[PDB]
């Protein structure tokens, strides 16, 4: 009942909401190309006493206002699209994408979704899916009696036959690029899909058109600070304990007004 | 206060990971190892930034 | 750092006599060419032969 309560509660939420997002970040710490998530809060309206600036007789004026604030509101978290680190598994079918773009996926229902994580496999038909049983948009298709699969610098992917003396081209890898790449949604299974906030995708072979470079071997881990995360943390904890005493220090008064 | 202590310890963290880099990279032919440089903020006077 | 692959070195090695005759040594360029049963081509220098 008092604008002091409702503000403080503001304050808790927001603080909430942020130790959420650390959570959530610490979380998924080893998830492959994981991208960490930042919270961004602006204040609320102003409740105007006296309109600064206002004419308070013929030729003065009051220098500065009276303004009451109304709280916080967290803007949005968004999600950093920085470059992980780019570990080596000494594998043949996972690829790491250095730079920018994304592996374009064909969704069950029907439509495409967006990954980053390189991490490859073979379905029981022999076409190229991701982990989860999601199959690429070029559908490539990897031949059986296949002695080795190599992947180029661009996104030309062979396979070398039992003979032939020489391997046999299979497809490529385009991989499509946005605009505000930091406007996809996410879904679950690292997985995006693009929204009004961000551009129609342009598909293209790496190394083109600001598009990053396959190297074969390797994978892509989070881009998550282990280190600051603890001292966000502690900062966070700080905050809402402030919080929270100021709600009781406004609810100490309120008692000791209703004893009357 | 936090923003100045947290400054240095991402400074220190820089000049270690600078130091990994540096002894990972040994027997690498073509390499010269690397120093990191630091420089302290003041927004006026007397009002350290870290 | 990572490994960029090893190479490997073909300068040819010490020519030995250890007697017999059906056995045969290169000291310059060139690989031997054998084929095994299934019918692949593979390459090796080895001089030993049956």
């Amino acid at each position: 009942m008092i604008s002091s309560l409702w503000i403080a509660k503001t304050g808790l939420d927001a603080q909430q909401t942020n130790m959420d997002v650390i959570a959530n970040n610490l979380a998924n710490v080893s998830t492959n190309g994981f991208k960490r998530q930042r919270a961004v809060f602006e204040d609320l309206l102003y409740q105007t006493i006296r309109q600064p600036g206002a004419q308070s007789s013929e030729q003065t004026t009051l220098p500065s206002g009276l303004q009451i604030g109304t709280g916080v509101r967290p803007v949005a978290t968004e999600r950093l699209h920085s470059q992980g680190n780019l570990s080596q598994t000494n594998n043949s079918k996972d690829v790491a994408i250095k730079g920018q773009g994304f592996f374009q996926v064909m969704l069950p229902d029907g439509t495409s979704a967006y990954t980053r994580d390189g991490s490859f496999q073979v379905d029981q038909n022999g076409q190229l899916v991701t982990a989860g049983g999601f199959q690429v948009q070029p559908a490539i298709t990897i031949p059986a009696n296949a002695l080795s699969i190599t992947i180029g610098r661009d996104g030309v992917v062979s396979v070398t036959q039992q003979g032939q003396a020489a391997p046999v081209q299979v497809g490529q890898l385009n991989l499509t690029t946005f605009m505000n790449d930091t406007g996809l949604e996410s879904i679950g299974e690292n997985l995006y899909i693009e929204t009004q906030s961000s551009g129609a995708p342009n598909e293209s072979t790496p190394g083109l058109n600001g598009a990053g470079l396959l190297y074969q071997g390797y994978v892509e881990t989070s881009n998550v600070n282990v280190a600051e995360e603890l001292v966000n943390m502690i900062q966070v904890q700080r905050a809402y304990e402030i919080n929270s005493k100021a709600v009781s220090t406004t609810d100490q008064m309120l008692q000791k007004l209703t004893q009357l | 206060s936090f923003s100045q202590a947290v400054s240095g310890l991402n400074a220190a963290a820089t000049n270690l990971d600078v130091i990994g880099n540096n002894i990972a990279n040994s027997a690498t032919y073509g390499f010269k190892s690397g120093t990191a440089s630091f420089a302290d903020m003041f927004a006026g006077s007397k009002v350290g930034l870290g | 750092v990572k490994v960029a692959g090893i190479t490997q070195d073909f300068t040819d090695g010490t020519t030995t006599n250890t007697g017999r005759g059906l056995d045969v040594a290169i000291s310059q360029n060139g690989f031997f060419r054998l084929v095994d049963s299934n019918g692949s081509v593979f390459y090796s220098r080895n001089g030993q032969f049956k």
